[PDB]
């Protein structure tokens, strides 16, 4: 069920970042909030279309 | 920390190629199912419908002039 | 909605066929009941046959 | 009249099976349709994730 999968390791992914992550980058083209924000999305959209995909 | 962030990326990287895969044979299986659900369903209808008119047939030409 | 109208139309003409049981000739083949009972099994049949066509 | 209905029903079967092949037709080519814009949707959004991925590891 990559669904709920995708879901949880997107999770995971963010979760240890905002412990990890002691001194974002500027040049990376965004901060913190600005990733988590973007990687919400990107995560709800890759769900969406693969649910659209196989049913 | 970054062995287990190394470990998160690569299982989201693949996963995100099986669940393309997985989904791109759903969608193949499902309309070779709804195919095939189909014709056999028409199939059946065809024989269904050409009893019918078989049986219209066999009762205009006995009823005759009282159809 | 034509499942609808395929069974009304059928028992329309089951209706009918036994309201003019008396003009039957029963020397041809079919005997009345015989084609009674095999016009309502054909429109069953078509019926179910036309959901199944029809149907997500 | 009997042969009134009679042809009314011949008719109707006809085009019942009409309508039925047509949707058939129309479905198939919706779901194919509908499957092709969310495929484009799914690679989109996993370039995205692929971009951000690697921002996250340059932040660690």
């Amino acid at each position: 069920g990559y669904a709920g999968t995708l879901q949880s390791l997107g999770a995971d992914i963010a979760s240890e970042q905002a412990v990890l992550s002691s001194a974002w980058q500027g040049d990376t083209g965004i901060t913190y909030q600005g990733w988590q924000t973007q990687w919400n999305q990107a995560l709800e959209d890759l769900v969406r279309a693969y649910q659209s995909m196989s049913g | 920390s970054h062995t287990a962030f190394a470990a998160k990326a690569g299982l989201m990287r693949h996963t995100i190629g099986q669940a393309e895969q997985q989904a791109m044979s759903a969608q193949a299986f499902h309309q070779g199912e709804s195919a095939a659900a189909f014709q056999g369903a028409h199939a059946r209808f065809v024989a269904a419908a050409a009893k019918v008119n078989t049986l219209l047939d066999i009762a205009q030409a006995n009823l005759g002039e009282a159809a």
